[PDB]
C-alpha cells in the first residue's frame, strides 16, 4: 500500500506520519532540560515514548525535579528517589559555593511542557496503519498503488501525475473540499 | 503442545511434498490483515505459559 | 462491553480467559461470572431485553 | 395535572418551585467565589448540583480553596490535588511579584457560605412531583384541571377565577387561614 501525495502535503503532515510510523521520503526543492539521573529519564521514556536527555554539568541549564506525586505515579522505587534527592544535594552544594530547578509535581505540567501524549486505552494491533511509504519521487513511480491529488502544486508533481496516471490498475483519489491534511489523515487511516 | 503441525489434504503439484505445515494451528488458507488479525486469540502453550 | 469489562479499572482485578477467539469469552471477579451470555445471539436473544 | 394560582403566591414560591422541577410561567404587572481548576468545581458540582464559576485571571476577586479534608470527603484524586496546589503556587508566585483565598476546611463551612442543601437517603422516583405547570396565563385556562385560590389579589386573577369556575370538572381549593405558601407547598405535594 504505497501512495504518492504533493509535497507540500506531506510536508505540512510530517509530525502525524512519524507518529503513525509510516516512513517518509521527499525531495526538496528550495533551549531543553534534562533529568537529574538517567534511571528516572529511563522511565519516563518508557512510560511515554519520549526521549530525554541527562544533566552532566555542562552550563547553566533548566533542570526538571521530578516531585514525590510523580515518583509514586511513575511507580519509581526507593533507590531512584534516594539518588533523585541526593543529586539534589550535591547541586544545593554546587550553587551554594558560590542553573534553574523546577519542581514539577502535577501530570498535566509535564505533558504541557514537553513530551508526548499519554496512550489511549485500546488492543493494540500488529500495527498502526496498512501502508508502509508515502513518496513524491519519480524513481519509485512503478512502486506506487494508489496516489492521492490536491489543488495544490509541486514542480515536479504534473510529470509524477502523468507517469502514474499510465498505470493500468492504479487507485486515484482527489480531494475538492475541506482541509486538504485532514482529508489526507482520514484517507490514510482508512486505506 | 497438543496440536497438528503437519497434516497431508491433497496431491501437490510435486509428488514427493505432500505435507503442509502450520505453526500453531495457523490455516495458511485464508488471507490475513495486520491492522486487526490476532486480537483476542491464543493457543494451548502460549495460554499456558501466560 | 468487552473492551469496558477488560480495559478500564482503577485497581487490579481478578480475570480468567476462554479458549475460543470471540468477544466475551472472559471470566472477572472473584467469583467466577463467564461473559459468554452477554454476547448477543437472535436465536435465543440471551443478554438483552428479550 | 396543571394548577392555577395567584401571582404573589408563585412570586413568593418561586425558589422552591424550581427546588423541586416545576416549571413557572408568570405574567407580571409593575459578589460570587471561583474554584481554583475546573475538576474541582465539576466534582463539586456533582455532587451537590451546585453550579461553580472557574478563576481566569480576571480582576482582584475571593478564591475559595479546598483543603486536604474535603479533598479526601469528595474523593478527589491525587491528580487534582497536585494541581490545585500547582495554581496555588502561581498564586503565591503572582501576588508575591507586586485577591483574597480563604481555606474552608469544614463541610458546613462549605454549605453555609455558598450551594445547595446536600441529598437526603431516600429512594429516587421517577419524579419529584406529579404536576408540571403551575401558571397565571388566561392563555392556558383550558390548560388547567384545578385551581387554587388565596384572599391576595392580582389585578388579572378575577377574570381568570370566573374563566376558571365555568369549567365543568375542575377541581377547587381554597385556603383561608396559616400560611399561604405552606398550604400550597402542601397541596403541591400531595396532589
Amino acid at each position: 500500500a504505497m501512495l504518492l501525495a504533493p509535497g507540500d502535503v506531506i510536508k505540512r503532515s510530517s509530525e502525524e506520519l512519524k507518529q503513525r510510523q509510516i516512513q517518509i521520503n521527499l525531495i526538496d526543492w528550495t533551549g531543553r532540560w534534562v533529568v537529574l539521573t538517567e534511571e528516572i529519564a529511563r522511565a519516563i521514556e518508557s512510560k511515554y515514548g519520549t526521549k530525554i536527555d541527562v544533566y552532566r554539568d555542562e552550563v547553566p541549564a533548566q533542570i526538571i525535579e521530578v516531585e514525590r506525586s510523580l515518583q509514586k505515579e511513575l511507580g519509581i522505587s526507593r533507590e531512584g528517589v534516594a539518588e533523585q534527592t541526593e543529586r539534589l544535594r550535591d547541586l544545593r552544594r554546587k550553587e551554594k559555593s558560590g542553573i534553574t530547578i523546577e519542581g514539577v509535581m502535577s501530570q498535566k505540567k509535564l505533558l504541557s511542557m514537553i513530551g508526548g501524549v499519554e496512550r489511549k486505552m485500546a488492543p493494540i494491533g500488529a500495527r498502526e496503519s496498512a501502508v508502509m511509504l508515502v513518496s513524491n519521487s519519480i524513481k519509485d513511480v512503478v512502486r506506487a498503488t494508489a496516489y492521492f491529488t490536491a489543488p495544490t502544486g509541486d514542480p515536479h508533481w504534473k510529470e509524477v501525475a502523468r507517469e502514474a496516471s499510465k498505470k493500468k490498475n492504479i487507485l486515484a483519489y482527489t480531494s475538492t473540499g475541506g482541509d486538504v491534511k485532514t482529508e489526507f489523515l482520514h484517507l490514510i487511516d482508512h486505506l | 503442545w497438543a496440536t497438528i503441525d503437519v497434516e497431508y489434504r491433497e496431491p501437490a503439484p510435486y509428488v514427493h511434498a505432500q505435507r503442509y505445515i502450520r505453526y500453531c494451528g495457523i490455516d495458511s488458507r485464508e488471507l490475513i490483515n495486520p491492522t486487526t488479525y490476532g486480537i483476542g486469540m491464543t493457543y494451548h502453550c502460549y495460554n499456558e505459559m501466560l | 462491553l468487552n473492551d469496558y469489562l477488560l480495559y478500564m479499572y482503577n485497581t487490579r482485578v481478578q480475570v480468567n480467559y476462554g479458549p475460543t477467539g470471540e468477544p466475551l469469552d472472559f471470566q472477572i471477579g472473584r467469583n467466577q461470572y463467564d461473559c459468554n451470555v452477554f454476547r448477543a445471539d437472535f436465536a435465543t436473544g440471551t443478554g438483552y431485553n428479550g
